């Protein structure tokens, strides 16, 4: 997609292999915010959103939280508290063409700035003076979208780049997306290091005698800590007891 | 026609099991004792605002209410959400639907999913692109008014749609009554029993006794004086005063100079 | 602050605004603040719920909060 | 910044002069392009412009009776045909986006001097 | 990035075509260099390569019976001689390091189109 009208897709009910992207030497950049790029395979997400567009090389740096500029303000914006990875690579042999590829568009101006994850696909003529435009370009009347005109011989800052942004959503909600991990057998009445569909801790697991409502995934105590969990393969409830300790 | 909500519209705010505890939370709930609009199906189908979320309820014998439509302009130009109970299943679609001004059921698209005596209650809210639906079905014996008593709704479905909703309209079949309220962003103290069922609640902004109950984390209050809040006089006007300077600052003489 | 009998007796309450005038916020102005909802009487009783500056309140006879 | 101007020179008033410039796709792809001029002691002004879409043209009042602006997408170029030039038209002419501005990352080129004698 | 390719063009199947490129010392000094090709609708693949040390050569199976790769250090150049070209060999050919990658700061050049007719 053109950056002014960026695409979005949801990723769910799957195994997310992140090493396949991280260790791919074809990427020009792979920057993660809020998470290490090498720990992604060990994490679970509610879901993952993949945003996708083409931009010019000199403006790749605007696809980041806290940034300003023509893309950051009028085409695609990430929030200051963004959690996710921005991945990009050169497409000079795909998107650039002789005479210029004018199909990819960007918004150069707008009445006001975008909020995070907004999209503006309006074709309304922008007034930049006192006289109403009434849909016609001329002095003080301009159409807001510009073409890139990408060409094979442009210098690198003017070459096209393909950008994919993976936004990671984290909630108490059961993870619908997890990395390529293998399960183990469940054991009881031992002190273990555990991970239940992304929820971790150290403790002793026992069978509970309490009832969860059909939609509840885990429970908590008075201190708001994890009290119990629902096993993801066998839908049974286990209680978590801290491993014994004391002074000597 | 309007009627008192009688402390209804409470639902489980999350999927965390809790028991034998009083838990305080800030979310969108139907305020206690506000009134709701009472609509009659016998001798209508208006388009109502959605606002920040909707409390919906109905009472039946024949189940003439079949579903509802959510959206903005409902003009076939943008996405609209259609939910209909038909035959043996429930079909949910999000499309650039063409609607009738008064859609009814005689007796491109982006998303698709398929799942008096009777009181049914629902809560509809839009958070982070999700159309969250909570519900409860209980038996009744009341015709003339909205039933009293406390019951919490459970999550039914959580739909990953990404749809902008400002208005909605119900769908009735044609040959009983329903109520519409709106949710507000306020704190409640919720009481969970030993099985994790919410059995009671306090609306912390209903009156000073409720404020005391929330302050003290209790549904029972002892005799005495409790300090619960802070009174502040608010400004009603503003004053701006400057000396009589009409002279403009000579920035042009520095800025637009012929020689630097 | 909220002045109340316990909830085992009544759900009627009185409210005190500690530092303000009754003209700013069954209303009684005292040195302890503006007291709203309690009925002031000129009798004299043993103190139950203290308010301040010589004033107390209680719930009694038709049963209501008095100051 | 990725613009080259040409076609300037000294002419006697009357007749005509052809100005032209070439642009990279980056600039040629802008919503509109035109010619600007700056006379000594004067502010730079837009003389004429042509849009990318619809080939809509417009001119400053002072040149409406004698200038024609056009573009040729095949070569990524823009032209200005100035007929009936008068001494008042002496200025440096520049090729730039109709919404030209440093705010958008634009730069002015060398421009080309057009001088019109008696 | 400091590479220039040449020698492309249209030939009839059979005969031969000579490709060549020149490199700056920065690239020519890499452990190995070779030719890559990309046909429309296909991923780019390594066709042939020659090392810097030992002049070790290797070829993709699809070209083992007809391509020869060589280098000439005197001019900092690399050559690919493609004999018995078939229509299947139509692709854009590129000069790059055998371990070519953005990860090492490499860039692809323009490449040169080689077209082989019936
Ligand atoms: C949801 O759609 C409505 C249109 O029905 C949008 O409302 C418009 O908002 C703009 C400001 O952005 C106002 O100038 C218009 O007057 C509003 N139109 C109407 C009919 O009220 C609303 O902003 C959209 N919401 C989101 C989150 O996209
Ligand atoms: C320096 O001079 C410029 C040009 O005279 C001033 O900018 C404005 O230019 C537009 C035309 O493009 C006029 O319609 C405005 O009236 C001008 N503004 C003003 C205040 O005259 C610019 O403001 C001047 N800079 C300073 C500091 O005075
Ligand atoms: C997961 O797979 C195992 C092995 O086939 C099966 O016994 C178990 O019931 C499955 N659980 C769920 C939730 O699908
Ligand atoms: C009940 O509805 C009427 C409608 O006229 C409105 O004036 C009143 O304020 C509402 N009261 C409450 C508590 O919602
Ligand atoms: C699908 O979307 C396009 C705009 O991208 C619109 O022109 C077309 O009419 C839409 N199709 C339907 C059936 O609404
Ligand atoms: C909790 O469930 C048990 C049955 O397992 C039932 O006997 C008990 O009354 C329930 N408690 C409440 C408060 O509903
Ligand atoms: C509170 O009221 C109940 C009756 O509902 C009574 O049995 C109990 O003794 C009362 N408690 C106090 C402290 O008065
Ligand atoms: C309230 O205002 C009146 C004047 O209207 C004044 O006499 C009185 O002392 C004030 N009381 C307090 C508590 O401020
Ligand atoms: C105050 O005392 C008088 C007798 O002097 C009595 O008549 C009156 O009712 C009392 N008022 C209050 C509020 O106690």
């Amino acid at each position: 997609a053109s950056v002014y009208a960026w695409n979005r897709k949801r990723i769910s009910n799957c195994v997310a292999d992140y090493s396949v992207l991280y260790n791919s030497a074809s990427f020009s950049t792979f920057k993660c915010y809020g998470v290490s790029p090498t720990k992604l395979n060990d994490l679970c997400f509610t879901n993952v959103y993949a945003d996708s567009f083409v931009i010019r090389g000199d403006e790749v740096r605007q696809i980041a939280p806290g940034q300003t500029g023509k893309i950051a303000d009028y085409n695609y914006k990430l929030p200051d508290d963004f959690t996710g990875c921005v991945i990009a690579w050169n497409s000079n042999n795909l998107d650039s063409k002789v005479g210029g590829n004018y199909n990819y568009l960007y918004r150069l101006f707008r009445k006001s700035n975008l909020k995070p994850f907004e999209r503006d696909i309006s074709t309304e003529i922008y007034q930049a003076g006192s006289t109403p435009c009434n849909g016609v370009e001329g002095f003080n009347c301009y159409f807001p979208l510009q073409s890139y005109g990408f060409q094979p011989t442009n210098g690198v800052g003017y070459q096209p780049y393909r950008v994919v942004v993976l936004s990671f959503e984290l909630l108490h909600a059961p993870a619908t997306v997890c990395g390529p991990k293998k399960s183990t057998n469940l054991v009881k009445n031992k002190c273990v290091n555990f991970n239940f569909n992304g929820l971790t801790g150290t403790g002793v697991l026992t069978e509970s005698n309490k009832k969860f409502l059909p939609f509840q995934q885990f429970g908590r105590d008075i201190a708001d800590t994890t009290d119990a969990v629902r096993d993801p393969q066998t839908l049974e409830i286990l209680d978590i007891t801290p491993c014994s300790f004391g002074g000597v | 026609a309007y009627t008192n909500s009688f402390t209804r519209g409470v639902y489980y705010p999350d999927k965390v099991f809790r028991s034998s505890v009083l838990h305080s939370t800030q979310d969108l709930f139907l305020p206690f004792f506000s009134n709701v609009t009472w609509f009659h199906a016998i001798h209508d189908n208006p388009v109502l605002p959605f606002n920040d979320g909707v409390y919906f309820a109905s009472t039946e014998k024949s189940n003439i209410i079949r579903g509802w439509i959510f959206g903005t302009t409902l003009d076939s130009k943008t996405q609209s959400l259609l939910i209909v109970n038909n035959a043996t299943n429930v079909v949910i679609k999000v499309c650039e639907f063409q609607f009738c001004n008064d859609p009814f059921l005689g007796v491109n698209c982006t998303f698709e999913y398929v799942s008096f005596k009777n009181l049914r209650e629902f809560v509809f809210k839009n958070i982070d692109g999700y159309f969250k639906i909570y519900s409860k079905h209980t038996p009744i014996n009341l015709v003339r008014d909205l039933p009293q008593g406390f019951s919490a709704l459970e999550p039914l479905v959580d739909l990953p749609i990404g749809i902008n909703i400002t208005r909605f309209q119900t769908l009735l079949a044609l040959h009983a009554a329903y109520y519409v309220g709106y949710l507000q962003p306020r704190t409640f103290l919720l009481k969970y029993n030993e099985n994790g069922t919410i059995t009671d609640a306090v609306d912390c902004a209903l009156d000073p006794l409720s404020e005391t109950k929330c302050t003290l984390k209790s549904f029972t209050v002892e005799k005495g004086i409790y300090q619960t809040s802070n009174f502040r006089v608010q400004p009603t006007e503003s004053i701006v005063r400057f000396p009589n300077i009409t002279n403009l600052c000579p920035f042009g003489e520095v800025f637009n100079a012929t020689r630097f | 602050s909220v002045i109340t009998p316990g909830t085992n007796t009544s759900n009627q309450v009185a409210v005190l605004y500690q530092d303000v005038n009754c003209t700013e916020v069954n209303v009684f102005q005292t040195r302890a603040g503006c007291l709203i909802g309690a009925e002031h009487v000129n009798n004299s009783y043993e103190c139950d719920i203290p308010i301040g500056a010589g004033i107390c309140a209680s719930y009694q006879t038709s049963q209501s909060i008095i100051a | 910044v990725q613009l080259v101007e040409s076609g300037g020179g000294l002419v006697q008033a009357g007749g005509s002069l052809r100005l032209s410039c070439a642009a990279s796709g980056y600039i040629f792809g802008r919503n509109a392009m035109g010619w600007y001029r700056q006379a000594p002691g004067k502010e730079r002004e837009l003389v004429a412009g042509i849009t990318r879409r619809g080939s809509i043209t417009y001119y400053a009042d002072s040149v409406k009776g004698r200038f024609t602006i056009s573009r040729d997408n095949a070569k990524n170029t823009v032209y200005l045909q100035m007929n009936s030039l008068k001494p008042e038209d002496t200025a440096v002419y520049y090729c730039a986006a109709d919404p030209a501005s440093p705010a958008y990352g634009d730069y002015w080129g060398q421009g080309t001097q057009v001088t019109v004698s008696s």
